[PDB]
């Protein structure tokens, strides 16, 4: 690894320092997220590209067709007709407009879970709480993949992986492999198996968004139930705290509101922004907290609040039984728990991981961890 | 005693006044017993929700916490008025 | 009203649960209404300043100020919640028990013409009317609460005689204390009024006589400028759902909807069915004519059934 600053887009003169140093230690293939904005305000400006891929348009992240040619512009770069490729997503309805910009005759290799006419498309895929088979048709030949990648969302991603082989005339069982060896990806539907009867999911999703677009692309993965263990930054963006309680109490049968990044806002306060959702108050809570019983919500869910985020992510692992999902968002990858202003050193990554690791002592100990108000063996 | 402090600091005053004077209210409700012990307990306890409503009442009208009453700083005297017991 | 000053907004503290005084009273203490429509909380949290500016947080915190906005400014907290039927109650028991403590301290005098068996016979009855979860002789014990000259005709009639009536004779004699110097408030600030406020039996609560009072108040609250909200009109027309009452469903909604509030399509088809479950077809016609020019469309669900019911009596 190493730790270039990551602020956003890097300046453009400094985006290609980089890319000479990383080519004086040899490197031969280059990969990189293009932006949106990265491109459009020129920091990719004399960089040679090759392969050329269009995952997908929604215009979630402004204008409306501006934003479409804006993309665009990484194809427009696409001048090459016979040496470089394309790669788009038919799915996508934008993906004739975008294989119509640069040169016409550069090749194309298309990809779809439907429009079976496309040159890589999934004969058959199944889904599950802790592994995703398909099995591909390549033009070369049929293809069989299973990975760690969890849900639909991310097949996209496995059949772009294949048809940019195919473009640069990968071999097929060289395909395999690369897409086998990959199964956590840090921050981003992240699978973390410690080789338990549930697995734990940890995302970076923090928007209503993409906390609505995650939690129903877990449910078709046909888990028992869903636990969610959402928290929302101090001081920032308060007009979505409401929201984000909104959406998980329905979307999930067990919510563990929590504090993400407080900052110098008060832990407390934010999570009554997020009991609002609900017509909840943080007073409200405790006075059930004294009686050791948390009501359900009308739909029959469950909301367990916890300010302190190492006691909560922990907390809601041990409360999964078989074929639960626990998932975890508004961390991701960010290594940091934003007290105050000192950046604690907080990884969810490793909390599940050692959660997972002493769970069992717990249960062996007489600990029922099935609801909120743990009953110890010495209870009541 | 960190518990006792914290307990104190936790102390809802205008709750202690609401269910103690509920309570108060209730054990009156049911009047005499027919026991004399029980009797006496009744009183005890009535006399001991009046007494610690008095001590709530007091409390949020001035400027007493109590969780003052556990110190975590312990004043020394003066040096001339323990000349060299205490 | 009398001297035109208009409520303050100080009165009209809005509470959480959005439920003003206009139906704070009523019988759910601190529970939502029954909108047709789904809650909008997030509209909720937008209005109370809570994306950028500040919110109310009813976070406890630590320290003697009272969390609750209502308490502000009392002096130890707001009187403790308390419905109009628990009201109603509390005056049922306090009054009858008075009457225990007037019939135990004399019993047969008061009575007078009833017998001995009698005496326990209206103690039962005063006991179980008590903590409760016939000849009803109980009508001629009176209470005489205030009634300084009832009081002086009965005090009228070395060592103080051991006997308390010659006790008060000794009294006058000796200039200890007399008539002149029994005396209250009341009388010598010529409360008048007060007389017929106290010594009076109690109504017991009544449901259809609750929303009575909720309508009337509701009416004088918009006389003055008070804006009940959208849930106190839920409320009170929900206790006016759960005794019959059809015929204060009209004037309930004409009010609601002179404020604007609309309520939810599901609660309009549940209102409807009521006005003529029990066969009052008879004002379940008004209903539906005025929300309709008010602008409010009624579900097809209930049209088809009215006009259904409204020929099954032809």
């Amino acid at each position: 690894k190493m730790d270039s600053p990551t602020t956003t887009s890097p300046d453009a003169v400094l985006v290609q320092s980089m890319m000479a140093k990383m080519l004086h230690n040899g490197t031969e293939a280059l990969v990189m997220e293009a932006s949106p904005q990265e491109l459009a305000s020129g920091k990719c400006d004399e960089v040679d590209f090759d392969i050329a891929v269009f995952t997908n348009l929604t215009r979630e992240d402004g204008t409306d067709e501006e934003y479409r040619d804006a993309e665009a512009k990484l194809f427009a770069r696409m001048v090459d007709p016979e040496r470089h490729r394309k790669v788009v997503n038919i799915d996508d309805p934008n993906a004739a407009f975008f294989v119509q910009q640069g040169n016409p005759d550069v090749p194309v290799v298309t990809f779809a879970m439907e429009n079976t006419k496309a040159d890589v498309h999934p004969l058959k895929f199944e889904l599950s709480l802790f592994e995703t088979q398909v099995l591909v048709n390549t033009p070369q030949g049929i293809l069989e993949i299973s990975s760690g990648l969890l849900g639909r969302h991310n097949i996209y991603n496995i059949l772009a992986a294949v048809a940019v082989g195919i473009a640069v005339g990968a071999p097929l069982e060289d395909i395999v492999r690369g897409v086998e060896e990959v199964d956590a990806v840090p921050g981003r539907c992240e699978l973390i198996d410690e080789e338990q009867a549930f697995g734990v999911i940890v995302d970076h999703a923090n928007t209503p968004d993409g906390l609505s677009r995650l939690l129903d692309s877990v449910r078709e993965l046909k888990p028992r139930r869903i636990i969610t263990v959402i928290g929302c930054a101090g001081e920032n963006e308060r007009g979505k705290r409401p929201v984000m309680t909104k959406i998980a109490t329905e979307k999930s049968d067990v919510t563990m509101l929590t504090s993400d990044n407080p900052g110098n806002e008060d832990p407390l306060d934010i999570l009554d922004d997020m009991l609002s959702g609900i017509g909840w108050t943080m007073q409200e809570y405790l006075k059930h907290g004294e009686h050791d019983y948390y009501p359900p919500l009308s739909n029959g869910h469950r909301l367990f609040l916890h300010d302190v985020r190492r006691v909560a992510v922990r907390c809601a692992v041990a409360m999964g039984e078989e074929g639960d999902m626990v998932v975890v968002a508004g961390k991701g990858h960010e290594s940091y728990q934003l007290e105050g202003d000192k950046k604690e050193f907080y990884d969810d990554r490793e909390e599940c991981r050692e959660a997972l690791q002493y769970v069992d002592e717990l249960h062996q100990a007489g600990i029922d961890t099935s609801e909120f108000p743990w009953r110890l063996p010495e209870s009541h | 005693a960190g518990a006792i402090r914290e307990q104190l600091a936790d102390l809802d005053l205008r709750i202690i006044i609401e269910n103690s004077l509920v309570e108060w209210k209730q054990l009156g409700e049911e009047g005499p017993t027919g026991n004399e012990w029980e009797d006496r307990k009744i009183v005890r306890r009535k006399d001991f929700l009046v007494r610690r409503m008095e001590l709530a009442k007091h409390f949020i009208r001035t400027n007493i916490e109590p969780e003052w009453m556990v110190l975590c700083l312990l004043p020394v005297l003066p040096p001339e008025l323990r000349p060299i017991d205490i | 009203r009398r001297d035109n000053q208009p409520i303050p907004p100080r009165a009209m503290i809005m509470s959480r649960k959005y439920r003003t005084l206009v139906s704070s009273w009523i019988e759910p203490l601190q529970e939502e209404a029954e909108l047709g429509y789904e809650i909008d909380y997030l509209a909720r949290y937008v209005e109370e300043g809570g994306l950028t500016g500040e919110r109310k947080r009813w976070v406890p915190r630590r320290g003697k100020t009272p969390l609750d906005p209502d308490a502000a400014g009392f002096i130890y907290s707001n009187p403790i919640e308390t419905s109009f039927k628990q009201r109603c109650l509390e005056d049922w028991k306090v009054h009858h028990r008075k009457l225990l403590r007037t019939l135990q301290s004399e019993g047969l005098p008061v009575l007078g013409d009833a017998s001995e068996s009698d005496y326990m016979r209206v103690m039962e009855r005063l006991r179980n009317i008590i903590k409760g979860p016939v000849d009803e002789l109980i009508c001629r014990i009176k209470l005489h609460e205030g009634d300084t000259e009832f009081w002086k005709r009965r005090f009228l009639g070395d060592w103080f005689p051991e006997e308390p009536f010659e006790a008060f004779k000794e009294m006058r004699e000796r200039k200890v204390f007399d008539v002149s110097d029994m005396y209250t408030i009341a009388d010598v600030w010529g409360w008048t009024w007060e007389k017929d406020f106290k010594n009076k039996t109690p109504r017991r609560w009544s449901q259809e006589w609750e929303v009575e009072l909720a309508i009337v108040l509701m009416a004088k609250v918009i006389e003055l400028g008070g804006v009940p909200t959208i849930g106190d009109c839920a409320v009170i027309l929900r206790a006016a759902i759960r005794a019959p009452m059809p015929s204060s469903f009209l004037k309930i909604l004409q009010t609601t909807h002179s404020l604007g509030y609309a309520f939810g399509s599901p609660l309009y088809d549940e209102i409807i069915t009521l006005c003529l479950d029990l066969g009052e077809l008879d004002a379940a016609i008004a209903i539906v004519a005025d929300m309709e020019t008010t602008g409010i469309t009624v579900p097809d669900q209930t049209l088809d059934k009215v006009i259904s019911a409204r020929q099954s009596n032809e």
